[PDB]
C-alpha cells in the first residue's frame, strides 16, 4: 500500500520473500556453474538462514 | 702468498681490521679457499647473514649454506611451516662431517638448543637396492617416523603406497623417490619429478630423516605428559595444549616445547660442529647475543602469563650468553672488525680502505668525471662486479662514454697488474686493497645518494620598496600582504597560547573578519601593500573556496550510454561469432612446451575456453579466481589457439607494468613458436608507435599487448579475433566497449581476481559465462591475516617479526602529506628498521630508484601508498601492514592481501583498524567479510559478498557497483531481442560504424536526446540512426517535425543534436574533417582536397590574428570567448556559411 508520497509501505513479508528468492537464484546459478564446494556451502548456509 | 695466519687452538683469537663493506666476503672467501676445515661464519644478525649468503658465492665456488631459522620470535605462536624444517635438520645431518665449505649462522640460531644426535641418528635410516624389507613394514616404519600418507605427494614429509608401488619424499634430500616393492623387498630406487611424475633415473641407496625436530609417537607423547605433570600444571580445556596433544594434534606454537619431548637437556649444537672447525665473527657478538637474550626474557615475562599455554624458562630452551661465551672457547675464532686495531700478535690490520667518491651526476656536463679521473690515475687492477647480466649492459655504454671495455673474469685472483675487469655477483660497496692495490667499484658506488628536494624561495626578493624592512612601526589598520594568503588589514600585537606555550602574534583581519595570526618570529612572511592603495586596498578571504566551489553538480549526461551499450550488445547478438579450428597434436605441442602440469580446475577452465572458443558463438567468459592461481596460462593457451588461425589476439591490461609483464612472459613462452608480439604504452616513443600501428594495420603483428593506448581510436586491426582483458576491475565501462565497438563479434575473454558487482551480476544472470578457478598448482601456502585495533606494540612486534626473519615489510599509509611524518614516527617506534618512503607523487625516477633499492634489500620497511597495488613483487617482502583498513575497497584489500607471498615463506597481512565505534557500518561489514572467509580460493567469495553490499549498477549503462533502481533483467532481454529484430530486418548499418562516416563535431555540450523527453530507449536509438544517416537539411527538419508530432517540443540538447547534424552535412560537403569549439575557442581541420579559400584565410588571419591562427595548412585555432553555446553555434554557423561562398 502507498504512503501517499510516491512511496509504498514496507510489508515485511515481501522483504523476507525477496531475500529468499535472491538467495535461491544465486544458489541455482552456482549449481549451474559447478562451483567449488566452499562458496556453494556458504550460499546454502545463508539460504537456510534466510 | 698469504697475508695472515690461520689459528688452530682451543679459544684463541685472530683480529683482522681496517675492513669495510663487501671485503669481509673476500676475506672469508680466501679463508674457505685456504683452510682445511669447515668454516662457520656467525653473523651478528640474520638480516646481515642473508646478505652474506649472496656475496660469498660471488667470491668463491666453495659450497655454502645457511642454517634455516624458524621465522617466528622466541615464544611466538606459529609453527615454522615445516618446509623450513626440511631444510634445517638436513644441515644437521651433514654438520657432523663436512671437510670444507662454509655455513652461515646468525646468533639467534647459534644459541638455540637443538635435538640430540640420539633422536636424529636413531630415526634416520637407509634404503638400498637389496634389502629384504617388507612393504607395509616400511610403511609402518614411515608411520613411526611420523610422515604423512597422501596420494598426491608434492611437498616434504609426504608418502604414498599403492599395492606394490611406493613413493616418499625424504626430509633430508630434495627430490622424491619411488620404490616398487616386490616379494616384500625393495627393487627400485627411482627418482621421479614433482612435475613430470616420471622416473628421471635410478639410484642404488638413499637416506631418510624423520618427521621433524622432535619425536611424535605415543611413547614420546606419554613422556611429554609425564614431564608436563612434573614441571607445569594441567587444566582441562580443549585449547590447553596439554590435553590438546593428549588428543594427538600438535598445536601452533609447539616448537617452543622442545625440551619436554626429549627427557634430556638439549645440546647447544656445538657438539654438531666437527672437531677441527674454525669460527669467524662479524661485528660484535657480546652486544647482539645479549640484546637477543634480553628480548627473549622481556617477551617471556610478557607471555609468562595466560596459564592456558604457559611457557618454559629460557635457561633450558635457549643458551645464556655467559654459557655461549664460555663454550666458544673450544673453537678458534677470527674476528673481522671494521675498525683500526692498534697492534699485537694474532692481530693483523689489512689495508682494505675506502674508495674515493666516484659519484656520477648529469648536472655537470661530464657525468663520469670522478670515474674517468680515478681510473686513469690508478695504478692497479679495477673490477666492477655488476649484479645482473642485463645490468652489465648498463656498464657497457656508460664505460663507453670514456671508452672503457673491461674483461670478464670469474675469480678475483684473475686480476692482473693493471686493467679493467667485470664479473657477476651481489656485492654492494667497493674498496681498495693496498697490499695488491685492487679496486672494487660496485653498482651502488656510482648511484650513491638518494635526493629529495623540489623548490624554494620564488618571490623572496626581500629588498623591494614594498617589504617595509620589517620596521614594526606601522600604525594599526594599514593594509598588509601575506605571501601565502593575501591582502588584509593589520590589527596589532596579540598574545595567544598554542598548547601550553605563550606567544605574540600579528592580528590580520581579512574579509568577513576571519582573523589570521602569524608569529613575530616569522615577520619575513609580511610585506607592505605594493599597489600604493593603502586607503583603497581589497580584502581577500583566507585560503579561498576550497569546498564551496564544489557545490556545482549536474553537467547533464554529456552523452547518454543507455542508448549506446544497447546498440553494442545488439551488434553482438545479431551477428554470429567466428569459427576457430583446434588441431589435437598441433595444439598439444603447445601444451607440451608448457613446462608444468595443470590442476583439475585449470583443466576445467581450459576445456570450457577451448570448447566455447572453437564454436561459432561469441565468447563472453570470466576466469575469476584468486591471485597466484595460474589464470594467465589459460589466456595464453587461448591466444595460441587464436594465433593458429592468424586472428590477431589483443591483450589489454590496466597498467604499463602489467603490460611489460605480459609482454616478456608471452615473448619468452612463444620464443620457440614463430610469432611476433609487442607491448604498447607511453613507454614506447611516438617514433616507434607510428611504426607499430602501421605494422598492425598490414597485419604483421599477431599479438599486441598494451594499456589504454589501444582504445584511443587509432589502432586499426586488420582482423581482430580475441580480446583478452586482464584485471577487469580498474577498467571502467566503455573502456571494455571502445574495443568491442570496432568489431561486433569479438570473442571476449576477461580474466580477473575480484569482479566488480555489475560484471559479477551480469555473469550470474547467464549473460556472461563464468568459470571459477581454485586449487592452486603448487601447494601454495595461504597468507594469514589479522584484524586488530591499531596498537603501537602489535605493529612493532609484526615489524620485528618480519625483519629478524629477513624480509621486507609493506607499510601501507595511503597518504602523501602525512607519510613524510609517518616515516620518522615509525623510525622512532622501531629503531631496528631501515625505513624509506615511496609514493605516487615522487618524481617517477626516485620512485624506480626506491623500487630497485627494494629488490636488493638495501632497506627493510617501505612506508608506501597504494602504488604497490600494481606490485613489482620481490621474494623477501612478506608482511603487509595496512595502517587504515577502515576505508579501502574490499577488492583492493583482497588484492593487496595477495601481493605478499610468492615463496615458501609464510606471509602475514595485518589489517589495522581504528576503534570499532569509529569506523562506518560499511567499513564494519567489509571487515568481517575479509576476516571470516579466509582460506584458499577466497577471491570469488569476496566479490560475491561485495555484491549485495554495494549492489549491481545499472545494467545498460556505465557506473558499475551501484544500488540504483534502474531497468530490470526481464526488460533488458526484451530490449535486446527487439533491437536484434529491428537490426536484422531492414538494411540498417551499425551506429559506431557510421561514426566512420561521421566528422568530429565536438563542442563539449549536452547534445543528445534526453531520457525524460523520450522514455523508451529503442525509439531513441532509432532516432539516433535516422538523424545520423540523413543527408539533407529538409530531411533533418522532417525528422524535427516528426519529433513535434510524436513527442512535441524539443529540449535544448535535442535541437543541438539536430543542428550539429546540420553542421555535419555541409561540413562533409566542405571536407571539414574535424572541428572542435569550446568556451574560449577551438580548432577546425579540413580535408586536403578542400575548398578553403587561400585569399579568404589570409584575409581572416591578417585582420584578426588574436582570434584566428593557422598552425598548418588546414588546422585553424580560433580563440573566441564563446561563453554561451548559443553564441558558439551562431559563430560557427555564420563562419562556415561565409566559408561556402569562399568555397571554390
Ligand atoms: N603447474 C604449475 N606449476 C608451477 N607453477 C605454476 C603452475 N601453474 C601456474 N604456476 C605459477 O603461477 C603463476 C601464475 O600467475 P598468473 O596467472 O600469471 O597471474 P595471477 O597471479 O593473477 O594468477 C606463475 O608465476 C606460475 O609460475
Ligand atoms: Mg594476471
Amino acid at each position: 500500500v502507498p504512503l501517499d508520497g510516491g512511496r509504498f509501505a514496507t510489508s515485511d513479508l515481501n522483504d523476507l520473500y525477496r531475500r529468499v528468492i535472491n538467495r535461491n537464484n544465486r544458489l541455482k546459478r552456482l549449481l549451474d556453474l559447478a562451483a567449488p564446494d566452499i562458496i556453494v556451502r556458504n550460499e546454502k548456509r545463508m539460504l537456510q538462514e534466510a | 702468498q698469504y697475508r695472515y695466519t690461520l689459528p688452530v687452538k682451543a679459544g684463541e683469537q685472530r683480529l683482522l681490521g681496517e675492513l669495510t663493506g663487501a671485503a669481509c666476503a673476500t676475506l672469508v672467501a680466501e679463508i674457505a679457499e685456504r683452510h682445511a676445515g669447515p668454516v662457520v661464519l656467525i653473523a651478528p644478525d640474520m638480516q646481515n647473514a642473508l646478505r652474506l649468503h649472496d656475496e660469498i658465492s660471488q667470491f668463491t665456488d666453495q659450497m655454502v649454506m645457511n642454517l634455516a631459522d624458524w621465522e617466528t620470535l622466541p615464544y611466538d605462536s606459529f609453527s615454522p611451516h615445516q618446509d623450513i624444517i626440511s631444510s634445517r635438520l638436513s644441515t644437521l645431518y651433514q654438520l657432523p662431517t663436512m671437510q670444507r665449505g662454509v655455513l652461515i649462522v646468525p646468533v639467534n640460531t647459534l644459541m638455540q638448543r637443538v635435538c640430540p644426535h640420539s633422536f636424529l641418528h636413531g630415526h634416520a635410516l637407509v634404503m638400498k637396492k637389496g634389502q629384504r624389507l617388507s612393504r607395509d613394514a616400511l610403511r609402518t616404519q614411515l608411520d613411526s617416523a611420523g610422515y604423512r600418507h597422501v596420494d598426491q605427494v608434492m611437498e616434504h614429509g609426504e608418502y604414498a603406497t599403492r599395492g606394490a608401488l611406493l613413493d616418499l619424499f625424504p626430509m633430508g634430500s630434495e627430490l622424491p623417490y619411488r620404490l616398487d616393492f616386490f616379494d616384500d623387498e625393495i627393487d627400485s630406487l627411482r627418482v621421479f619429478d614433482v612435475d613430470s611424475q616420471r622416473t628421471l633415473e635410478e639410484v642404488e641407496a638413499i637416506n631418510l630423516l624423520p618427521a621433524h625436530e622432535f619425536p611424535t609417537d605415543k611413547a614420546a607423547i606419554e613422556l611429554f605428559r609425564s614431564q608436563w605433570r612434573d614441571t607445569f600444571e594441567v587444566k582441562r580445556d580443549p585449547e590447553h595444549i596439554y590435553q590438546q596433544v593428549s588428543k594427538g594434534t600438535l598445536p601452533a606454537g609447539i616448537e617452543y616445547w622442545q625440551p619436554l619431548f626429549f627427557s634430556e637437556p638439549l645440546p647447544p649444537l656445538f657438539s654438531y660442529f666437527p672437531a677441527n672447525t674454525l669460527l669467524v665473527n662479524t661485528g660484535d657478538l657480546e652486544t647482539s647475543a645479549e640484546r637477543f637474550q634480553a628480548d627473549t626474557l622481556a617477551r617471556f615475562e610478557n607471555r609468562g602469563v595466560d596459564p592456558m599455554r604457559p611457557l618454559l624458562p629460557p635457561q633450558s630452551l635457549w643458551l645464556r650468553v655467559d654459557e655461549l661465551f664460555s663454550e666458544l672457547k673450544n673453537w678458534p675464532r677470527v674476528q673481522l672488525k671494521t675498525e683500526h686495531l692498534p697492534t699485537k700478535a694474532a692481530n693483523a690490520n689489512l689495508g682494505f680502505q675506502k674508495l674515493p667518491d666516484l659519484a656520477v651526476q648529469a648536472q655537470q656536463k661530464a657525468p663520469l668525471d670522478a670515474l674517468r679521473k680515478f681510473l686513469e690515475t690508478f695504478d692497479g687492477p679495477v673490477v666492477f662486479s655488476v649484479e645482473s647480466e642485463g645490468r652489465r649492459e648498463a656498464l657497457g655504454e656508460l664505460l663507453a662514454r670514456i671508452k672503457i671495455a673491461p674483461q670478464r673474469i670469474m675469480r678475483l685472483d684473475e686480476a692482473s697488474d693493471r686493467g679493467r675487469y667485470l664479473m657477476i655477483g651481489a656485492a654492494e660497496h667497493g674498496f681498495v686493497d693496498t697490499v695488491r692495490n685492487l679496486a672494487l667499484i660496485c653498482e651502488s658506488d656510482l648511484l650513491g645518494e638518494r635526493v629529495a628536494r623540489r623548490r624554494q624561495d620564488s618571490r623572496r626578493t626581500i629588498n623591494p620598496d614594498t617589504l617595509i624592512r620589517n620596521l614594526a612601526e606601522l600604525h594599526i589598520g594599514q593594509p598588509v600582504v601575506h605571501l601565502e594568503h593575501g591582502v588584509g588589514r593589520y590589527a596589532g600585537m596579540t598574545t595567544l597560547e598554542a598548547g601550553g606555550i605563550t606567544g605574540e602574534y600579528l592580528m590580520l583581519t581579512y574579509a568577513n573578519d576571519a582573523k589570521l595570526y602569524v608569529p613575530v618570529s616569522s615577520l619575513h612572511l609580511i610585506s607592505r601593500y605594493a599597489g600604493g592603495a593603502e586607503e583603497n586596498a581589497p580584502l581577500h578571504k583566507l585560503g579561498g573556496d576550497a569546498w564551496s566551489r564544489a557545490r556545482q553538480k549536474a553537467a547533464e549526461k554529456v552523452r547518454d550510454v543507455a542508448a549506446e551499450l544497447l546498440d553494442i550488445y545488439a551488434q553482438r547478438a545479431a551477428k554470429e561469432g567466428f569459427a576457430f579450428k583446434h588441431d589435437r597434436e598441433q595444439y598439444q605441442l603447445f601444451c607440451d612446451s608448457f613446462p608444468f602440469e595443470t590442476t583439475p580446475d585449470q583443466a576445467q577452465a581450459i576445456n570450457a575456453v577451448l570448447s566455447d572458443m572453437c564454436q561459432p558463438l561469441a565468447m563472453d567468459r570470466l576466469v575469476c579466481g584468486d591471485v597466484g592461481f595460474g589464470k594467465t596460462e589459460v589466456a595464453m593457451r587461448a591466444a595460441f589457439l587464436a594465433v593458429d588461425n592468424h586472428k590477431q589476439v589483443a591483450v589489454l591490461v590496466p597498467t604499463t607494468l602489467l603490460a611489460q609483464q605480459h609482454y616478456d612472459n608471452f615473448r619468452d613462452r612463444f620464443a620457440n613458436w614463430p610469432v611476433r608480439i609487442e607491448m604498447i604504452s607511453r613507454f614506447r616513443s611516438a617514433k616507434e608507435q607510428t611504426q607499430i600501428l602501421a605494422e598492425v594495420a598490414e597485419g604483421k603483428i599477431d599479438i599486441l599487448i598494451g594499456t589504454h593506448k589501444l582504445l584511443q581510436s587509432d589502432v586499426k586491426f586488420k582482423d581482430l579475433g580475441l580480446l583478452i582483458v586482464d584485471e577487469e576491475h580498474r577498467f571502467g565501462v566503455r573502456h571494455k566497449e571502445r574495443i568491442k565497438a570496432m568489431r561486433a563479434n569479438v570473442d571476449i575473454l576477461t580474466l580477473t581476481a575480484t569482479p566488480i558487482p555489475r560484471t559479477l551480476n551480469m555473469a550470474m544472470s547467464g549473460m556472461r559465462d563464468l568459470s571459477i578457478i581454485a586449487t592452486p598448482p603448487a601447494r601454495r601456502l595461504a597468507v594469514k591475516t589479522f584484524v586488530r585495533e591499531y596498537d603501537s606494540m602489535v605493529v612493532r612486534e609484526a615489524i620485528l617479526r618480519e625483519i629478524l626473519r629477513g624480509g621486507q615489510v609493506y607499510y601501507l599509509y595511503n597518504d602523501v602529506e602525512n607519510i613524510q611524518k609517518a616515516a620518522e614516527r615509525l623510525a622512532e617506534l622501531v629503531p631496528e628498521a631501515r625505513i624509506a618512503i615511496g609514493h605516487g607523487q615522487m618524481r617517477e625516477r626516485e620512485l624506480e630508484r626506491v623500487m630497485n633499492d627494494f629488490h636488493h634489500q638495501r632497506f627493510n620497511v617501505l612506508v608506501c601508498t597504494t602504488i604497490i597495488e600494481t606490485g613489482i613483487d620481490i621474494p623477501t617482502a612478506n608482511t603487509i601492514i595496512i595502517e587504515r583498513a577502515d576505508h579501502f575497497g574490499l577488492a583492493q584489500l583482497h588484492q593487496l592481501r595477495g601481493r605478499v607471498g610468492r615463496s615458501h615463506h609464510q606471509a602475514y597481512a595485518w589489517l589495522l583498524t581504528p576503534h570499532p565505534k569509529a569506523m562506518t557500518t560499511d567499513a564494519q561489514k567489509r571487515l568481517e567479510a575479509i576476516a571470516s572467509l579466509e582460506d584458499l580460493g577466497a577471491g570469488f567469495a569476496l566479490a560475491t559478498h561485495d555484491l549485495e553490499i554495494r549492489g549491481a549498477g545499472e545494467l545498460l549503462g556505465e557506473e558499475q557497483s551501484g544500488s540504483m533502481e534502474t531497468i530490470g533483467f526481464s526488460l533488458y532481454m526484451e530490449l535486446l531481442e527487439n533491437a536484434v529484430d529491428a537490426l536484422k530486418a531492414g538494411r540498417e548499418p551499425s551506429l559506431e560504424d557510421l561514426t566512420s562516416q561521421q566528422t568530429e563535431v565536438e563542442l563539449r555540450m549536452p547534445s543528445l536526446l534526453p531520457d525524460d523527453f523520450i522514455p523508451d530507449v529503442n525509439t531513441r536509438l532509432s532516432f539516433y540512426k535516422r538523424i545520423a544517416s540523413a543527408k539533407t537539411e529538409n530531411e533533418l527538419e522532417e525528422i524535427k517535425v516528426e519529433l513535434i508530432d510524436r513527442f512535441g517540443l524539443l529540449p535544448d540538447p535535442a535541437r543541438t543534436l539536430l543542428d550539429i547534424a546540420r553542421l555535419r552535412q555541409q561540413a562533409q560537403k566542405l571536407g571539414i574533417r574535424k572541428l572542435e569549439g569550446n568556451e574560449k575557442g577551438g580548432v577546425i581541420e579540413f580535408a586536403e582536397k578542400n575548398h578553403v579559400n587561400p585569399a579568404w584565410l589570409i584575409g581572416l588571419l591578417q585582420k584578426q590574428p588574436q582570434h584566428y591562427r593557422l598552425d598548418g595548412p588546414t588546422r585553424l585555432k580560433f580563440i573566441q570567448d564563446l561563453s554561451e553555446r548559443k553564441t558558439r553555434i551562431e559563430w560557427v554557423r555564420q563562419f562556415m556559411r561565409e566559408l561556402e561562398e569562399n568555397a571554390i
